[PDB]
């Protein structure tokens, strides 16, 4: 029976004799119907059936321009008001056609397939076209299989089905549309290797979204149309799946294009970004038929989006080759980086300076977890471009070249802040410098500090292996810098107080790799996420001391590799990620430290404790392990007025400009009632607002403070 | 059959080694490029241009008399 | 007043009578005015609502130059200087279809509109402009919504019902009509930001 | 093509057997030419019937397709590969049959 887009196009013949109100249903109605305009947009009009098949349409439109005219007048309700079965046999007579293409039901050129019989202008010039087999031949020589049931514009684009899904950029490339790829390129001969198995030519591309896994696809297509394509793999073109809404749950659509493709002969390729559906229930599709072993496919992935469906089936990987797609180096980026400097500056209509260009390498590269310099770089550029181009928009100019800093910097600022970090130094005299900056926190430790500044560079320089973690267990009091010293450490290290991360192994005598996420069976994404969250980080655990056998076994991860699998499957980069192990272990032997004990003598006999706690092997990655010892009142007050240092941050800074007043007994008197020997005064810290800014605040509640109106204790 | 690819990739087109030489032709060749663009002292033609050119002129020899053994 | 876009033709068809300086305003000058080009850039050939209403106007895009070549030559003065109200009425009786197809100025159909007498190839095969059958047609089918209200763009659907699901506030903005919100611009500056 | 094949089956020889072959006379017992073949082919095979093989659909039957498909003649088609082998190993499972 007819398409419904035969009944579209039934529909214009008829709107066609209902506007131009032709009384009856005629022979010649439908190529109105047929042709969509003077475009061959329709399957019967120039690339059409007809012209290329047997005989120009163009001459038989040209003419038929009258034809559609010399129609006669109607008046308003008569106009085609009959099915006129003169016409209207083709109501049964259509049925020829409609499923010697193997389909279910008539369409444009089958409905047209009986109207050569029907609907023609058979003449001295007979105007009634493609002939015997032509039309049937067209039919199928253009798609055919043209049509199945109402679906789709009959007939629909010059030639049928999957133009409107198919999506080559082979054209683009040879349209120039694409952009030239970097260091893929093996990468994709690997691809390209993929691709002669009768086996499997089917790859999977598996890392990180936003690595160019499309991008990728262009030097693919790119070399095809290069030629680089090898001689079975000259015949495709680039095809690759751009979904579609299925617009009841109409996949057949989706299942159109399969042999439609299928039916083309090799001319193209398939590709298919991430979700190689799994639907929640659709199920198999394609499946089958994609299991035939014509249809070459790619797929591309990171891991556990890989790990979603094929785990389950395995037949994909029976299917497919999964192929790993490295996170470019820096310099890939830096070099492909240049590929659209030319183009988003003169996009955003401006210049660069590669100086920035490095520069976000460089620094963005640390600093945009979740994105990837492979992009983000970019993408920071484009951001780079654009309110400095904006700053030239609409007024705010001269500027044009992006400049190097604040288009990192100011952008960085934009980003995170405090760009003065982020500014100059790099990688180095933060470390000469490290530990004398670090010597504000708390004197003494120094060494372990010094290790500590060492161990960085160990875990700098590459030397130690790059990956692997920077590892860390402390042992002192509360107070001591398990306490403490992670604060400054990022603060150092990554300039911040939260990549120190919080864990209590209190929390986990038994199982938390349950929670810590486990393969989901209930989200226990913390660990991961703490990352997940946060890549560039530091690692405080808690209780280090009790770590029960779950917690130390990923421990060892940790310790190992500077990697960190999940439950669901994800392993997670710990090198650029630094460890803190809270331990009170010889406390009996901290304690001791009142005969301020020889360390190392105190520290083995506290190692053998430590050294009991722990099997080797955590112990043999430790990179250090030292007291927080005794503190000296040199160390105390001044740690003492390190909190009174910072009074002002909020208060003298940033809101009261109060101007500080302390007697040196009170200063005193904070190591002197407030100092704890096991605690310290962080004890007191938590007193002092007490003793010190209500009492303050008591005289703010009173104003005999005005600001710098200030008595004390 | 992936070895027969590798070959044939190689045999598919131009010889990996080839095209490896076409690679790294590529490599530095664009790079050159942007370097002088601006007014610099230090990332100007000074540095490397100076080095890609000769750079250049390290592997260019062996690649058509190489390809002339497809010829 | 009649629609800029159709007094940009207007003109331009005034512009029209005067590259070849002819004589007189008469009914089938505009019909080469109507048109750059086939391009539906001129609507008048293909988009028109006559080629999709009655007339195509493919080869019918021959004609109109052949009059206009064909009009007793002028000199530049009386070029344009007559509406030639057989023509002239064009201005007015463009507001007859405004009315029918409910609209309030003078639009590119309705300087179209009002020709649909003489402005043709009118003979025992007349290639022309059929009255009501064309333009009510396809006036639908173009637009569907003739009012543009007193300043408007294109009076063909621009975009199809553009302006009827999305208010434009930069209306109000050229029309000043709305208190411009403040510390907004580091948003904005986003915005364009995020923009580009 | 109508009946939206690629092959002629042998439906479709008597689809044209419904002229000759009849009584078409005073007393008409022709052969139903469209209208209950189409519909009953609706009911026997469809489009199903592509057509391309050695033909069986005799009586109630014709149909043992879609899933079910068989590599036999495919293989005296030759369409796949000779093994190696596994000869007494499927001895056996030859066997199994027995
Ligand atoms: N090698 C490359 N050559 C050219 N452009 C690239 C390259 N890699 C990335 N891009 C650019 O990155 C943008 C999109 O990145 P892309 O989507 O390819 O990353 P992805 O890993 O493929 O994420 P997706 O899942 O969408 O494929 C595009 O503008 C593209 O031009
Ligand atoms: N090494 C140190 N570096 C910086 N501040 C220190 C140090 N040792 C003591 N302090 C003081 O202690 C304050 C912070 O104490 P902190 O929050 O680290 O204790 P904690 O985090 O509760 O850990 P714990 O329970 O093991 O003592 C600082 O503001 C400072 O005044």
């Amino acid at each position: 029976q007819f398409t419904e887009r035969a009944l579209t196009i039934l529909t214009l013949a008829q709107k066609l004799a209902s506007d131009h109100q032709h009384p009856q249903l005629q022979p010649i109605h439908i190529l109105a119907a047929f042709i969509e305009t003077p475009e061959d947009g329709s399957v019967p009009y120039l690339q059409n059936l007809i012209e290329k098949g047997r005989y120009d349409y163009d001459l038989f439109k040209k003419v038929v321009n009258r034809n559609l005219v010399r129609i006669p007048q109607q008046q308003p309700a008569p106009a085609e008001i009959t099915p006129s079965y003169a016409l209207g046999k083709v109501l049964q007579d259509a049925a020829k056609i409609q499923k010697q293409q193997k389909d279910s039901f008539i369409a444009q050129d089958h409905i047209l397939f009986a109207l050569f019989n029907d609907s023609s202008i058979q003449q001295i010039f007979k105007e009634a076209q493609v002939d015997i087999e032509a039309i049937k031949q067209q039919a199928l020589e253009l798609r055919g299989n043209t049509r199945i049931d109402s679906r789709g514009a009959d007939t629909n684009t010059p030639l049928e089905y999957l133009s409107k899904y198919a999506i080559d950029m082979t054209e683009q490339a040879r349209q120039g549309k694409l952009d030239p790829v970097i260091g893929r390129e093996e990468e994709i001969r690997s691809t390209i290797r993929v691709l002669a198995r009768r086996i499997k030519s089917n790859p999977c591309l598996i890392g990180e979204p936003g690595i160019g896994k499309t991008a990728i696809i262009e030097g693919v297509a790119q070399r095809i149309i290069d030629d680089d394509v090898p001689t079975i793999l000259q015949g495709a073109k680039l095809f690759s799946l751009d979904l579609a809404a299925l617009t009841g749950d109409f996949e057949e659509r989706f299942k159109g294009v399969l042999k439609e493709i299928e039916e083309s002969k090799t001319l193209i390729v398939l590709f298919i970004d991430e979700i190689h559906m799994l639907m929640g229930n659709a199920a198999n599709i394609l499946k089958p038929a994609l299991s035939r072993g014509q249809l070459k496919v790619i797929g591309a992935t990171t891991n556990n989006e890989y790990r979603s469906i094929v785990e389950k089936d395995g037949a994909f990987e029976r299917r497919f080759q999964k192929i790993e797609v490295a996170e470019p180096s820096v310099r890939q980026t830096v070099a492909i980086l240049r590929g659209l400097q030319p183009k988003y500056e003169i996009h955003h209509g401006v210049r660069i300076l590669d100086s920035a260009l490095v520069t976000a390498a460089q620094l963005a590269k640390r600093y945009l977890p979740y994105r990837r310099l492979p992009d983000s770089a970019l993408d920071l550029v484009d951001i780079s471009c654009a309110g400095v181009a904006v700053a030239r928009d609409s007024k705010p100019s001269m500027i044009q070249n992006v400049v190097d800093s604040d288009t990192i910097s100011e952008t960085a600022a934009r980003l995170t802040g405090i760009p003065v970090k982020k500014l100059s130094e790099s990688e180095n005299e933060k470390l000469i410098h490290m530990e004398r900056d670090l010597s504000s926190e708390v004197v003494g430790q120094m060494d372990a500090i010094k290790a500590v500044s060492n161990a960085v560079r160990l875990s700098r320089s590459g030397l130690a292996n790059p990956r692997q973690p920077a590892s860390f267990l402390f042992l002192g009091l509360s107070g001591s810098g398990k306490t403490e010293l992670a604060k400054k450490v990022a603060g150092f290290l990554f300039n911040d107080e939260d990549m120190m991360i919080r864990v209590d192994c209190s929390e986990l005598s038994e199982k938390y790799a349950v929670s810590k996420l486990l393969g989901t069976t209930d989200e226990g994404g913390f660990l991961t996420n703490q990352l997940q969250y946060k890549p560039y980080s530091v690692l405080l655990f808690d209780e280090v001391e009790k770590a029960h056998p779950d917690v130390l076994t990923v421990m060892l991860q940790m310790l190992d590799d500077g990697r960190i699998t999940s439950g669901q499957g994800k392993t997670i980069d710990c090198s650029n990620c630094i460890v803190i192990m809270t331990s009170n272990l010889g406390a009996e032997f901290i304690n001791s430290q009142q005969g301020s004990k020889i360390q190392e003598s105190t520290k083995n006999l506290v190692m053998g404790a430590v050294r009991q706690h722990f099997r080797p092997e955590f112990l043999n990655r430790i990179s250090s392990i030292v007291i927080f010892n005794k503190l000296s009142r040199k160390a105390i007050h001044k740690i003492v007025d390190i909190r009174l240092k910072e009074i002002e941050e909020r208060f003298e800074q940033n809101d009261k400009h109060y101007k500080l007043n302390l007697t040196q007994e009170a200063k005193d008197f904070l190591a002197k009632y407030g100092y704890s020997d096991d605690m310290g005064a962080r004890p007191l810290n938590r007193l002092i607002q007490n003793e010190i800014l209500n009492k303050l605040a008591l005289r703010i509640l009173k104003n005999e403070i005005k600001d710098k109106e200030t008595v004390n204790v | 059959d992936i070895s027969c690819a590798g070959v044939a990739v190689a045999r598919d087109s131009k010889p990996e080694e080839l095209d490896s030489k076409e690679r790294q032709l590529q490599l530095i060749q664009v790079e050159i490029k942007a370097l002088e663009r601006d007014e610099d002292a230090d990332s100007t033609t000074k540095d490397r241009l100076k080095l890609a050119r000769q750079k250049e002129a390290s592997l260019q020899e062996e690649l058509e008399p190489l390809r002339q053994r497809y010829n």
